[PDB]
């Protein structure tokens, strides 16, 4: 793999998709660009558990993107608080969760549908990432553009402990164009995104196990 | 309780030839075993890409979509035997039908 | 080291009561949760049973729920599933397998086993 052409990611243990969410042991590739993306066979995840129902369409877009460019935007959220604390997904001495995601339960033991809105004045289009938190009793999430409805239903459950942690946090994608205005919905447990990934227009991703090295 | 189909049930190959296997069950936690004939099984995966204690760098796990898949780069005599694969998200853990590697 | 047997295999009219035990040596056995595991002859594995891991909780599987009873004593580290109800679907080596973790933080990874005792149901 040579270097001084096109520039190259690498990653110890981050798949492309577990950088894009900001897992807590691969923290330290927020905000990075690349033209190729490369993977090692050793990746792995130590948060929670989680799944992309359109894993192959995620990763080929993100790839194609070229970079993360994280910004947080600052959603209402008013109703309830934004940050949760889980048992695994240990980011230093103390419990810890996603870096790009929030997991919000409900303050006051009640749920209020947020109705949250948030205007995309920028001329680049935008994508934001946000999950469904299945539990191992009621709830429905819905994110609304001016072309689909992201509907999900938390699919609850009993399930096994996976790091000591038995539920789910199935991650979805929602692109928001120039004039289109997100609009969100939720009666109960929602994966609230915290904000937008950039997009920009001939990067791609190769999964090659070569090793790394300093050449043209 | 997902329905995990496997490569049909034998590939016949020789030592040192490359081979795949299949899983399709229609993401992650999908562990495969490794049973030689009269034998307890044992762990050879422990999720779709990470390879547990002891085994050989030669066998590879990738994929993603409910499709995944397990790729032998270069087979060896031990390798001829049944391999099931495992499936951890919900209660009923479901091993798939199996198949067989058998020498050509 | 670790290990395990399985015992009270063997040949029951259906419909009989059957308890196997898999007893446990070399480790405290509050240490990891058991399982159950298996397999006819010429088919595939299948699930049968579980504690989680200090036995508070048990989840079997479709073809066989509620029909057993796995339990557990661990002041004497000494395993059982409870059998009710046979059926002639149920001619297969019954494996008691262990897991790669302590306490339930993996459940669902199998590294232990014991050699596997055979139950047959006919006339």
């Amino acid at each position: 793999i040579c270097d001084s052409p096109h520039q190259i990611l690498d990653g110890e243990n981050c798949t492309l998709i577990d950088a894009l969410l900001g897992d807590p042991q691969c923290d330290g590739f927020q905000n990075k660009k690349w033209d190729l993306f490369v993977e090692r066979s050793k990746a792995y995840s130590n948060c929670y558990p989680y799944d992309v129902p359109d894993y192959a369409s995620l990763r080929s877009l993100v790839a194609s993107s070229g970079t993360l460019e994280f910004k947080n935007e600052s959603f209402n959220w008013t109703g309830v608080t934004q940050n949760g604390t889980s048992s695994a997904c240990i980011r230093g001495s103390s419990s810890s969760f996603f870096s790009r995601l929030n997991w919000l339960t409900h303050l006051n033991y009640t749920y209020p549908a947020l109705n949250v809105t948030m205007p995309n004045k920028e001329q680049f289009d935008k994508l934001y990432i946000w999950g469904v938190h299945h539990p191992g009793s009621s709830g429905r999430i819905t994110v609304s553009t001016k072309r689909s409805q992201q509907a999900v239903i938390p699919n609850i459950g009993s399930r096994p402990r996976i790091r000591d942690i038995p539920s789910r946090i199935s991650i979805y994608w929602t692109i928001v164009k120039p004039g289109d205005i997100l609009l969100i919905n939720s009666t109960g447990n929602l994966i609230a995104p915290r904000g937008y990934f950039k997009i920009r227009s001939k990067s791609s991703i190769m999964r090659s196990d070569a090793p790394i090295g300093k050449c043209k | 309780e997902i329905v995990m189909t496997q490569s049909p049930a034998t590939l016949s190959l020789s030592p040192g030839e490359r081979a795949t296997l299949s899983c399709r069950a229609s993401g992650f936690y999908l562990a495969w075993y490794q049973q030689k004939p009269g034998q307890a099984p044992r762990l050879l995966i422990y999720d779709t890409s990470n390879r547990a204690t002891g085994i050989p760098a030669r066998f590879s796990g990738r994929g993603s979509g409910t499709d995944f898949t397990l790729t032998i780069n270069s087979l060896e005599p031990e390798d001829f035997a049944v391999y099931y694969c495992q499936q951890r998200y919900n209660w009923p853990i479901t091993f798939g039908q199996g198949t067989r590697l058998e020498i050509k | 080291q670790v290990q395990l047997v399985e015992s009270g295999g063997g040949v029951v009219q259906p419909g009989r009561s059957l308890r196997l035990s898999c007893a446990t040596s070399g480790f405290t056995f509050s240490s990891y949760g058991i399982h159950w595991v298996r397999q006819a002859p010429g088919k595939g594995l299948g699930w049968v049973a579980m504690i989680s891991f200090d036995g508070s909780k048990t989840y079997y599987a479709d073809s066989v729920r509620g029909r057993f009873t796995i339990s557990r004593d661990n002041s004497k580290n000494t395993l059982s599933l409870q059998m009710n109800s046979l059926r002639t679907e149920d001619t297969a080596v019954y494996y008691c397998a262990k897991e790669r973790d302590r306490d339930g933080y993996n459940e669902g990874i199998y590294d232990y086993w014991g050699q596997g005792t055979l139950v047959t149901v006919s006339s």
